């Protein structure tokens, strides 16, 4: 049920995705991280596109 | 065909001077419109009133200097310039001040009628070195709209003053910034809306709320004629 | 080394270059200004560049 | 600490032992179920862990203390 | 307080589409506080009517050909979607284009109803040329403002599309370009007095004189809530 209520795609489960990620950091990584600095952690906000 | 009202989610107060007016959520492209409006109206639109004229003895032109202070006349004149004082009845009062003593002038000095006062009493006019420095400055206050600066206004006037009067500048609106941004809020469908954020700070004589109401206000009975 | 990696990079440096710097007799030069609040007052209205 | 962690790292001394007793508050708070002695605001619970760090009622001594002290008095 | 109002003082059509407008009097600084405010609402925020599904016998999928005409069907289906209409009473209504012999489909082809007005008679649509070939669409016209596109309308339709209801985007503003000048205005007594000259630029559907009065009340009842609360 919480499989297919994911692949539904209710605006509950949008509203559950805003609390989750809610200062939950996630890291940016580029490749060729080439010196140190190529993974920073952001805390994500949510856009569309 | 039906458009978002907003509610206006937020005043929270910095201090008596300033406001953070947060509100949420407007049409897409409707947060520039409203915040660039009251931008233009607050700033070169608003009624009130200052000091525009003074005269001092023992001054010629703005470029000279009288005994006893440490600061000079364009310092006095700039320290007038930023004193905020509020007109009730009449829109023409010409005040004058006189100061003696070891110590500083300040805007509680001065001589009041029963139609004018002081809305910041502790603000600074200058401070005096010399125990029998007499300064006498006719301060003069007339009424006005928005902001009209020293140099076209001696440019604009003709008529020959007596010498030693002195032009200011006439911060007539009583708002001294305003500046806004737009962030983006979301109702739970559309994230396309946004959300005002108008950050003011004024002097005295008015509340922050009422100088956005009073813009508000003007803008819409500006407006008035032709709606539905 | 010890100098920072946030550096302001080509636009923000185009519009801080064009913020601070003087031309010599462009809009009401030789006013006298209580602050930073009245100068943007001033050139948010116009009457001064 | 919500934007910079400067002033948890003024409160300890280290990064590492900053994050490892941070950790230890977290898992207290999220197995044990013990209240957040600051007020939560709506938010996590390692940015909850590094604000109680960051205000100062904890450190590394002072929860090794408390779990000893809740020991003694359970056992 | 010493402010005035302004009024539309002369409305000079120079065209059926393009016409300029006046306002007068306007305040000291006014005017590009309301040219500005007027040019956003006026170019976001008009209702217009626009087609929204074509309906083709015979026809299953927008990329499929048809013999008879030339231009094909996503050609058919921008040169609807540039039409013009002007629906009075209604707010969804349905036309009907039926025509058979040699030659090009215009829009005054059209079997209009009384209440729509077709008011591009030359727009082109197709150009038959088997004289043994027809063509029979139903459109279908709402009503709205901004752009609500094919994507986001396949999404949120609720309902089931038989084979053949071929969705159109929506482009719905009938407002295409807009510009303000403030002249010096012309007043016996004041000279610090200006006017607003608007000159808009139409889909031919909306009256002007309407338009602005209907950007007005927007702008008035969205200023209300600071107006009223706080």
């Amino acid at each position: 049920a919480a499989k297919k209520m994911v692949e539904r795609e209710e605006a509950v489960v949008w509203d559950i995705l805003d609390e989750v990620i809610r200062e939950h950091p996630v890291l940016l990584n580029r490749a060729p991280t080439l010196h140190r600095l190529g993974i920073q952690a952001f805390e994500p906000v949510l856009i569309e596109g | 065909t039906e458009f978002l009202k907003p509610r206006l989610v937020d005043i929270e107060q910095v201090s008596s001077t300033h406001a953070k007016v947060t509100l949420e959520p407007l049409e897409r492209g409707f947060g520039h419109t409203l915040g660039n409006a009251l931008r233009r109206i607050l700033l070169s639109s608003m009624p009130g009133c200052a000091v525009t004229e003074v005269e001092i003895d023992g001054v010629l032109h703005e470029y000279s200097t009288k005994e006893g202070v440490q600061e000079d006349i364009l310092e006095i004149l700039l320290n007038l310039k930023g004193l905020a004082v509020r007109v009730q009845g009449k829109d023409e009062v010409i005040l004058t001040l006189n100061k003696s003593g070891i110590g500083p002038v300040t805007a509680a000095d001065i001589t009041h009628d029963g139609d004018v006062e002081i809305v910041k009493p502790q603000h600074v006019i200058c401070h005096l070195t010399d125990e029998n420095a007499s300064i006498s400055m006719r301060i003069k206050v007339q009424r006005g709209r928005g902001y009209v600066p020293a140099s076209t206004r001696i440019h604009s006037e003709e008529d020959e003053r007596p010498i030693g009067r002195l032009l200011v500048d006439a911060c007539y609106s009583p708002v001294e910034r305003i500046a806004y941004n737009v962030e983006a809020a979301r109702v739970e469908q559309r994230t396309d809306l946004d959300k005002l954020v108008i950050e003011m700070e004024t002097n005295g004589t008015i509340d922050p709320e009422e100088a956005i109401r009073r813009a508000a206000t003007i803008l819409a009975e500006q407006l008035e004629a032709f709606v539905d | 080394n010890g100098e920072p990696i946030i550096v302001p990079s080509q636009d923000v440096v185009l519009g801080l270059y064009y913020m601070t710097r003087d031309c010599v007799n462009a809009k009401g030069e030789g006013m006298v200004l209580t602050g930073p609040k009245e100068a943007e007052r001033l050139y948010r209205s116009g009457l001064a560049s | 600490a919500r934007v910079t962690v400067q002033d948890a790292v003024e409160k300890i001394g280290n990064r590492f032992d900053l994050v490892l007793v941070a950790a230890r508050r977290a898992r207290q708070m999220q197995v044990g179920g013990k209240d957040p002695l600051v007020p939560e605001e709506n938010d996590k619970t390692t940015v909850i862990a590094l604000r109680e760090i960051e205000e100062g009622l904890i450190n590394n001594q002072i929860l090794d203390v408390r779990e000893r002290q809740e020991q003694q008095e359970q056992e």
